[PDB]
């Protein structure tokens, strides 16, 4: 359902797009976001970037610090 | 190692972190890369057992 | 049932059914045990602080008559009591509140720092207090200065 | 000893059977538990900004409209054609 | 009526947090006087109780508008914070939130030329917040579409594959330009948030039923 | 052996979340393993303290 | 071991509540009140009186890829006032 | 170019029903998540010296 | 056609103000810059400032543009 | 036999493998691997903008033209500026 | 007609005295991003300031936009 | 005829708006070299900072051309 | 004709456009000199930025001085 609602979307805006008044334009702004969109796989470092939002919360930015070995022994 | 769950959990099996390892990042320690030997080691509880 | 599955009650549930078991003369040790657990252990332990004095004074009394003392449970509800809480209440309802807390933590032997703003709450207006009333409450008093340590001031506005 | 019915509620061990379904939150279950608790005690200045911005922007169109069809008016009262028809 | 399962530590989730708890941030809450323990904990709650939710709100805000901001940057679509009604009415929305906030601390009382002069100076914070946000994405897909004509009529009257530099040249300031439309929606999401948190945290302060009565020692 | 259930529960319990929690865990076996914590922060979110 | 195919065990999902915003959203652009962009409301007698051709205006047909900045594809109404 | 949109209310609430479902998508399925985790986490961090030293005291076995 | 005219020249006219913001812009900027070189240590909270501080001089640019609507496409 | 699990291999090979800044060595040419990535990304969009030029043309462009023409059209039906004009000119190249 | 022109050109000559509030806000956050970074343990309230400095200062562009639907719409 | 003589004016009139961006710029970059002087050991971030200024002021720039080819050529 | 005159009235006023560019150099080279006598060692560093920012700012002369070209010759 999503991905042939996204593409009946993308169709449906292509064809508005082609029916405007500025039609070419809008095919070609159509290229300049598909070009940045292009770039940004090959430029973001997704690695540290994912990293980088495991620290942005403090449950994943550190070690679980609770129950330790010594005080739960059972001799 | 936390590394090496890292890489065995979902998130390194996405498309965009196929190929990278979670070691690149932050490396283990000494103590955690011999910790996690001495754990492999007492997985066996019979060697556990003798070692106690 | 709620002895059954205790954990899984809420502070208001359980304030509403030892409100019942209250109106009535209805108790065991094992219930009285299980509802304080829960309370205490089970429960949140800021959901006194969203009770409303009048409940907690209720479930008071009612450990009170039955005699059951568990200084935790005490310790749980007798967080409830602020000056927002006694504050939320009506002049008669607040009068009436303060004396079932205060005869219950006197019967109990507990005054924790927060008896305080249930002494307090008869002490900015004792228009409304009697004699006998005012001298449960200087007893309570008293016997609180005792046990926490000090002696009991009003804080005006500043 | 300290059996397991004094665990029972209160601490399980991990899963040896099969993963449990998710324990939701009371807002997750019902929608009027998050409306009486939650979206009406603490949202409702959100909720009274979206109920201005809508009514204010109700009467803009009210005004609008109703300048709109004051010129239409004279327009057809002056004789001549209110719009523009353009080349197809 | 059965809910879904979450993997613990992941990326949204991660993202979220510190995103909720940054506007959190932005309106911290006030140190008592008082040692905070169990006597201090219901003042403490009722002073929690008494704080507008900022955090949710801003929140709100921000992930609405980098969503609709960074729909304008993906092909086949444009930013509905492009459109006039839509920007100005979250902008109109914020200011009736911090107005509405700020007319029930004072009992719903409305409020020596000064105060027309201020109530216009409050007033104008409704157009401000929205029009900032709304000029800033129609300007920006404005510009790119009158920058794409340029760029496509070169090529258009200097041959297709026979003017390789100044086609290179425009379509280098074109990239750039749309690069700068990605860092302009991000920056007027977190624009729009940050004064919607200053606006309502001119409200947001309110009495600390602190103890009336203590034991001194 | 009086008591090991309560205690060797507790740190099994917390071995599986420790081992698992940021990495691969999910939130069922999280409340399926304590779910008197999951009630006590649910009454937190509910009552509108989720930022206490 | 790990969980990692407990969580692809579970396929692609909407968020929560999607079907309701998608609702909303739809439910503000089809109930307006007013009729559609171009159109007009006009009588039963005249919508039943008129062909197709004649009742569509040119303006809400523009041509798809227009050789020239204003081709509309149909050509409506020509008996007119 | 159009400045105004067809209907300013239609886009005001277009915004008001967008913002609102984002609050209630936030309030209702994200911040319980996220503050499972998050609490889990800080109530363990909290909690360590407390926890442990009440279970040493209680542990017999030394 | 003098009123589209006059829109034109008005809307010409109209766009000096975006000189002053890009100049009062440029002095933030540089200050943004010198603070940092000043104390970095609390540099990335500067940069907030500077956003924040550019957030409000750039709406006096839109306020200008947005009268540059006004007058042209009203 | 299914298309979804070849089709998401075969574009992860793509994306991730296959590599021109190395296969066809343009190590040579350009310095660094972000400059052949700015360079692809303005490259693509000068090979999208003429593919859309290219493929339907002749045609009177709706953007403005800075007084220049594709050289075979001084004045026929492409290059008016007027656009009722250019239609029926457009008519009339088209009954040819 | 001739009046509505002037309105056009009007608007737009009333609307340049946004490039001085837009240049002034520019020096006005630059000190302040000056100033976080000389005394950066006073800094929150020197923001304070900067809003309050703010809220002095687009009023002047309050009084040229006042002036400039009263051009365009009056 | 009247129409695109006021389009040439016009457009010519809103380009003034660049000599402000320009002293803007101008001045970020000045003040660039002088906190590179003042601290070498930081100066590449430094230049992010500009190049930060750089990109938001040209939107202050680009907006101007915007105006200019929204009346030269719409 | 009052087309050729017009680009003749617009493309002095876009011309003037170089001024602000003028200044906000003048003021580089300035902090540039100023930046170079507080700083002698890193003196041809510094130098460097200047022509980076030189070549930035003269991105925006260069905008200019396209408008005018758009107003003379098309
Ligand atoms: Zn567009």
């Amino acid at each position: 359902i999503a991905l042939f609602g996204a593409l009946s979307w993308i169709l449906y805006r292509a064809d508005g797009q082609s029916k405007a008044h500025e039609w070419i334009v809008d095919l070609n702004l159509n290229v300049l976001q598909a070009a940045w969109l292009i770039s940004f796989s090959s430029l973001i470092p997704f690695r540290a970037v994912y990293f980088a939002f495991r620290g942005m919360a403090p449950a994943t930015a550190s070690t679980l610090n609770g129950l330790k070995t010594f005080s739960s022994i059972s001799l | 190692t936390f590394a090496q769950r890292l890489n065995s959990s979902p998130a390194f099996s996405s498309f965009l972190l196929k190929r990278e390892k979670a070691e690149s990042e932050v490396p283990p320690s000494e103590l955690e890369l011999e910790a996690a030997q001495k754990a492999a080691e007492l997985e066996d509880p019979e060697v556990a057992l003798r070692t106690l | 049932n709620v002895s059954a599955n205790f954990t899984k009650f809420e502070t208001e549930q359980l304030l509403q059914i030892v409100a019942t078991f209250d109106a009535f003369n209805h108790s065991s040790v094992a219930f009285l045990d299980d509802v304080a657990d829960s309370i205490t252990y089970c429960n949140h332990y800021l959901a006194p602080v969203r009770a409303g004095a009048d409940e907690l004074a209720t479930l008071l009394t009612y450990y009170a008559k039955n005699g059951h003392e568990r200084a935790d449970l005490l310790a749980t509800v007798a967080r409830g009591f602020s000056e927002v809480s006694l504050g939320k209440l009506s002049a008669a309802q607040r009068k009436d509140t303060v004396l079932s807390a205060l005869k219950a933590f006197q019967t109990f032997g507990f005054y924790p720092e927060s008896i305080e703003a249930v002494i307090g709450a008869a002490l900015v207006s004792p228009a409304e207090y009697s004699a006998e009333e005012l001298k449960e409450v200087e007893a309570v008093k008293v016997a609180a200065e005792n046990a926490l340590g000090g002696e009991f001031v009003l804080i005006q506005e500043g | 000893v300290l059996g397991e019915v004094y665990l029972k509620d209160i601490l399980r061990t991990p899963p040896t059977g099969a993963i449990p379904a998710n324990v939701p939150h009371p807002f997750q279950t019902s929608f009027y538990t998050y409306a009486t608790k939650k979206l009406i005690p603490r949202h409702w200045y959100l909720l009274g900004g979206f109920t201005f911005t809508i009514t204010l922007y109700g009467i803009l169109d009210g005004l609008r409209d109703s300048g709109k069809k004051k010129a239409y008016d004279e327009a057809i009262h002056a004789g001549k054609t209110p719009y523009t028809a353009g080349g197809h | 009526s059965s809910v879904r399962d979450v993997k613990t530590g992941s990326l949204p989730t991660n993202f979220l947090t510190g995103v909720y708890r940054f506007w959190r941030s932005q309106n911290p809450a006030e140190k008592p006087h008082d040692p905070v323990n169990d006597r201090l904990l219901p003042a403490v709650v009722d002073a929690s109780d008494k704080r507008a939710s900022i955090g949710t709100w801003a929140t709100t805000f921000f992930c609405t508008i980098i969503s609709c901001n960074l729909l304008g940057l993906m092909p086949f679509n444009e930013a509905p914070t492009s459109g006039l009604g839509f920007a100005t009415g979250l902008g109109v929305s914020v200011w009736a939130t911090a107005t509405i906030l700020g007319l029930s601390k004072t009992g719903f009382k409305f409020p020596f030329i000064f105060v027309p002069l201020e109530t216009i100076s409050y007033t104008f914070r409704a157009v401000s917040l929205g029009v900032r946000l709304w000029v800033n994405m129609l300007a920006g897909h404005t510009l790119l579409h009158i920058l794409t004509g340029m760029a496509l009529a070169l090529p258009f009257s200097l041959g297709f594959f026979s003017m390789v530099p100044a086609t290179f040249g425009v379509c280098c300031l074109l990239s750039a330009l749309v690069g700068l439309e990605y860092l302009v929606a991000v920056l007027q999401s977190g624009v729009f948030s940050i004064l919607s948190t200053v606006y309502v945290g001119e409200f947001n302060h309110d009495k600390f039923i602190g103890p009336a009565a203590k034991i001194v020692k | 052996e009086e008591e090991e259930l309560w205690l060797l529960t507790l740190t099994q319990q917390f071995k599986h979340i420790q081992k698992h929690f940021g990495i691969d865990l999910p939130h069922s076996v999280v409340a399926h393993m304590d779910p008197l914590l999951i009630k006590k922060i649910d009454w937190e979110t509910t009552n509108a303290l989720e930022d206490f | 071991m790990s969980y990692s195919a407990y969580f692809a065990k579970a396929g692609f999902q909407f968020p929560a509540g999607l079907s309701a915003l998608v609702a909303g959203i739809v439910a503000l652009n089809v109930c307006t009140g007013r009729p559609t962009k171009g159109t007009k409301e006009i009588s039963n007698a005249e919508y039943n009186a008129t062909p197709i051709g004649y009742l569509q205006s040119p303006d809400q047909h523009p041509t798809a890829f227009p050789k020239v900045p204003g081709m509309k594809d149909v050509h409506g109404s020509p008996h007119h006032h | 170019m159009k400045l105004l949109p067809e209907s300013l209310q239609q886009e005001a609430a277009t915004a008001a029903v967008v913002a609102s479902w984002v609050l209630w998508h936030l309030d209702t399925q994200l911040l319980p998540t996220i503050m499972r985790e998050h609490k889990l986490h800080a109530c363990w961090a909290a909690a360590a010296k407390r926890y442990n030293e009440k279970l040493f005291k209680l542990n017999p076995s030394y | 056609s003098v009123l589209a005219a006059s829109k034109m020249v008005g809307a010409g006219c109209a766009t000096i103000a975006l000189a002053g913001v890009g100049a009062g812009l440029g002095v933030m900027f540089g200050s943004l810059i010198n603070g940092a070189a000043r104390n970095p240590n609390i540099a990335k909270q500067l940069v907030g400032y500077a956003l924040l501080g550019f957030a409000l001089t750039e709406s006096i640019a839109l306020f200008s543009l947005l009268v540059v609507f006004l007058i042209l496409f009203a | 036999m299914a298309v979804t699990s070849f089709l998401g291999k075969a574009f992860e090979k793509y994306f991730y493998d296959f590599s021109a800044y190395e296969q066809f060595g343009l190590n040579r040419f350009l310095s660094s691997k972000g400059q052949y990535v700015a360079l692809r990304h303005v490259g693509f969009v000068m090979v999208g903008v003429n593919v859309l030029l290219a493929a339907n043309f002749p045609f009177n462009p709706p953007f403005p033209t800075i007084g220049m023409c594709p050289a075979g059209w001084e004045g026929t039906w492409v290059c008016q500026a007027d656009k009722a004009k250019a239609l029926e000119m457009y008519k009339e190249w088209k009954k040819s």
